[PDB]
């Protein structure tokens, strides 16, 4: 081929490499296995942070009763 | 050589006033480092800092042009600079993003949605982003968005940066005349930008050297006419992320302007954008704000900004003067950047709602048109919806077709002989093999040859195409003597009694599968239309394979034929599940719109084995 | 009645049933009165409503209509009495239990 | 006003507005007895009680 | 057949069309994969909220502690 | 949970207003 027919061949090869790798990421992310996984850790940090927000609220309502009684 | 001969610069030659620090002058530079006229006594001379910047480090290598211009230059020469020297076309739209100069962090999905919209709207309209230049605060978030753009997508967003020259780091690294200068990664300039309009007022390490020049340049480009030549200029958005005190007055200057510049802020970043949000939801009828929310706004201004009672009072007065024009202010509250500029372009055009509908047709945004153009209380001219119907078919806007059918347009009252004729001679949309088909049937009918380029493909020629593609003893309604008599006498009689059948035929002959699937649901004789479409798509697949055309066309036509056959099979299954005898009568009743045929005959003639 | 028709828009979009939603309107206030002239004949109707005209179109997605004429056009009150004695007559009828 | 037999009844084909729905209709006088209107809807319109 | 029979079969095929598309919609909505997709997207939106809720609850608890200290 | 977030905004704004009254 020709040197100029190379640049166009080379950018076409980067088109095919970038298409193949991120479609491979899309088939991996849209599979049944991966979505069941990503839900589960994101339920763990909800559960810790909601037990945290229930304990934080528990101190706040005690302070609200203390403020009303003081007034 | 034209840049130094046209654009000027100014350099600090003064009496060196010490003020606080003896080394720091009025311009802030070192006292021995020397070499407006008030206290700086600056002199004008040709520039020696312009060319190309090669961003070394910081991820992807991006070459961004630059020029150092005086702050008092007229914007006309700068506009000639962008239009001629760096080979940048005139935009359809302008972007103007402002914010706080301090560094900050936002919510991660807020940043992601902000970045994705700010990239995508800049692609789809080809607009120019106007930032603050240096890699601080909001402009750093534009840089991260453009880094994600370089990592994921393929556009070259013109992302013009306007910064003071005095605040950029390594000023000696950017000294040259049309010379590529490497730059390593006072604040660093942003890496993922495209060109630079670095403005020097003489001072060093001080802002305020760029606001008036950027404002005048945005005004001068907004007076320029857009290439549509309908009588409008290019629209300007005013994008705000967070910001401080100065962006309040920038918002006031944009609202109190002729022509008015609409401003959209976002939520989640904090500070001034959040107090515009708190003013906007708690507003009632514009400037009529009650007594509890005024002092709620005052205490949040005095707490978030840590200002006094009177400073909060003037900021609330300027907030009320801003709010008095409420309708240009819109808030993206979490729970984007695209909708902001699309709304701003709609009200910067300030035209009628047919123009808004045609612009949403151009952007291919059904949701924007549904939310804004077709809201309750929109007045519509007579006959404009039919023109939008025609413009939305010539282009494959099935979704806009679905929207327009749901909002009052009827196919029986719209489709005429001349309108379907203009549909058959459109040049927009995807490619089709129809021209080869009419060329073959005119070669067979009159053995001439190649059709003229300026040929109006009549509906009689279309009917002859359905004759050659159907085969057998078929006789289409176009080629019968009634339609030829009406065509000779005319070129509700010209209206089609069954328009969706003709919409099926026009969608099949020109290989528009999505409108064919839409038009199969609406209208009637779906079994006949599906079997006819299957036979037609198989026959154009065979014809495209016969005339040595592209094989992908033949494969996609075979796929469309198989889809229509599967639709006919599953419709037969549903008819068998509902009522057997009515399915038999569906299978045997004579089809007056399909040459007195039978659905069973059409399934056999289509060679449909599963039916 | 516009909110009821919008409720029937979602009903036809996710649920299989045919809700009997007989509406009673004045005959003289409906748009395109000449379009609905016939004797046991299917007449097409336009769902488009002109904002300049004071007359309003019928709801596109009701099941039956008891359009009542007192003679006048563009005025209400021709259906309030007729709907009320009809509903009294329905409740007088015994249920199937 | 004068009394006359009706000339506006039948079925309405709703063109446009998304889904196509047929709604049967009749123009009646405002002074008609409700027993006759019920006999129309039960028998002629085939609707159970 | 006659014109009335044409009208009856013209209605019958419309119940066939609406029945087919909306049973296809109920099959697509009641499948496992679309259920997992929409559950995951709502879980992401709720975790972003739960996070903002915990931040605002921490700020409200600090304000309540300041109010208790004042009174 | 969205109903929680809407009414917690109202309660926090009311608490800030009461603190300003103090």
């Amino acid at each position: 081929i020709t040197d100029d027919e190379l640049k166009k061949v080379h950018d076409f090869e980067e088109q095919c490499i970038e298409e193949y790798f991120r479609e491979k990421d899309d088939r991996f992310n849209s599979s049944n296995d991966e979505r069941i996984r990503v839900t589960s850790e994101r339920v763990e940090n909800m559960s810790m942070r909601l037990e945290e927000v229930n304990e934080r609220e528990h101190s706040m309502k005690a302070s609200l009763q203390t403020v009303d009684i003081r007034l | 050589s034209w840049i130094e001969r046209a654009f000027y610069k100014r350099e600090c030659v003064h009496i060196i006033p010490s003020t606080k620090d003896p080394h720091r002058c009025c311009c802030g530079r070192l006292i021995g480092q020397h070499v407006w006229s008030i206290s700086k006594h600056t002199q004008l001379s040709p520039t020696d800092a312009f060319g190309t910047i090669e961003f070394q480090g910081g991820g992807h290598s991006n070459k961004a042009m630059y020029v150092r211009v005086s702050f008092d230059t007229k914007p006309d020469l700068l506009l000639h600079l962008m239009t001629k020297e760096w080979q940048l076309e005139l935009p359809k739209l302008l972007i103007s993003v402002h914010g706080g100069l301090q560094n900050f962090e936002l919510q991660p999905k807020l940043k992601q949605v902000f970045g994705k919209g700010l990239i995508k709207a800049a692609m789809t309209t080809g607009a120019w982003i106007f930032t603050g230049g240096v890699n601080t605060g909001v402009i750093r978030h534009v840089g991260d968005a453009l880094k994600d753009h370089a990592s994921k997508s393929r556009g070259k967003i013109c992302t013009i940066g306007i910064a003071p020259w005095g605040i950029v780091e390594n000023q000696e690294d950017l000294i040259g005349r049309d010379v590529v200068r490497p730059y390593q990664t006072l604040t660093v300039l942003n890496s993922m930008h495209s060109h630079f309009i670095l403005a020097d007022n003489g001072t060093t390490g001080k802002y305020g050297a760029e606001v008036k020049l950027r404002r005048q340049l945005e005004k001068h480009i907004s007076l320029q006419k857009i290439n549509t030549r309908i009588g409008q200029g290019v629209p300007v958005v005013a994008l705000i992320v967070e910001g401080g005190p100065n962006v309040i007055s920038i918002v006031l200057e944009y609202l109190r302007d002729t022509p008015p510049v609409p401003v959209v802020v976002c939520d989640g970043s904090g500070r001034a954008s959040d107090i515009l949000a708190f003013g906007h939801k708690y507003s009632e009828e514009g400037g009529l704000i009650n007594e509890s929310l005024r002092d709620q706004l005052l205490v949040t201004i005095q707490k978030t900004f840590t200002y006094t009672r009177t400073q909060a009072q003037h900021l609330f007065i300027i907030l009320m003067e801003c709010m008095k024009k409420k309708e240009l202010i819109t808030v993206f509250r979490m729970g984007d950047i695209d909708l902001a500029i699309l709304t701003a372009l709609l009200k910067g055009a300030n035209a009628s709602a047919p123009d808004q509908l045609s612009l949403a047709l151009a952007w291919n945004r059904v949701d924007i048109a549904r939310s804004q153009i077709f809201i309750y209380g929109q007045q519509w001219p007579v006959g404009s919806l039919e023109q939008a119907m025609l413009d939305a078919l010539v282009l494959d806007r099935v979704d806009f077709v679905k929207l327009l059918i749901e909002n009052g347009v009827s196919m029986h009252r719209f489709l005429t002989i001349s309108r379907l004729e203009e549909l058959y001679n459109t040049r927009h949309g995807p490619s089709n093999t129809l021209y080869h088909l009419v060329r073959d049937v005119k070669k067979r009918e009159y053995p001439k040859g190649n059709l003229p380029p300026d040929y109006r493909i009549s509906l009689i020629d279309i009917g002859l195409v359905i004759e050659y593609l159907m085969g057998g003893a078929y006789r289409c309604n176009y080629t019968r003597k009634r339609f030829r008599t009406l065509y000779h006498n005319l070129f509700e009689i010209n209206h089609f009694p069954f328009p969706f059948h003709e919409l099926m035929v026009w969608a099949v002959l020109m290989k528009r599968q999505k409108m064919a699937l839409f038009f199969w649901q609406h209208g009637e004789e779906a079994m006949a239309k599906a079997l006819v479409a299957c036979k037609l798509c198989k026959a154009m697949a065979h014809e495209a394979s016969e005339n040595d055309m592209v094989d992908d066309i033949s494969q996609e036509l075979n796929h469309n034929s198989r889809d229509f056959g599967q639709l006919a099979v599953e419709l037969l299954d549903q008819s068998y599940k509902q009522d057997e005898q009515l399915a038999m009568k569906l299978l045997t009743y004579e089809l007056k719109n399909w040459s007195n045929a039978t659905c069973l005959q059409l399934a056999v003639a289509a060679k449909h084995r599963d039916f | 009645i516009r909110h009821v028709g919008d409720a029937l828009k979602d009903h036809a979009s996710k649920s299989r049933g045919k809700i009997c939603t007989i509406g009673i309107a004045p005959w003289g206030i409906v748009e395109n009165q000449e379009d609905l002239i016939g004797r046991d004949v299917v007449r097409p109707y336009q769902t488009m409503s002109n904002p300049m005209s004071k007359l309003t179109v019928l709801n596109s997605m009701h099941s039956h209509f008891i359009l009542a004429d007192n003679g006048t056009t563009g005025k209400y009150g021709a259906e309030v009495k007729l709907r009320r004695q009809l509903e009294k007559h329905i409740s007088l009828q015994k249920i199937n239990t």
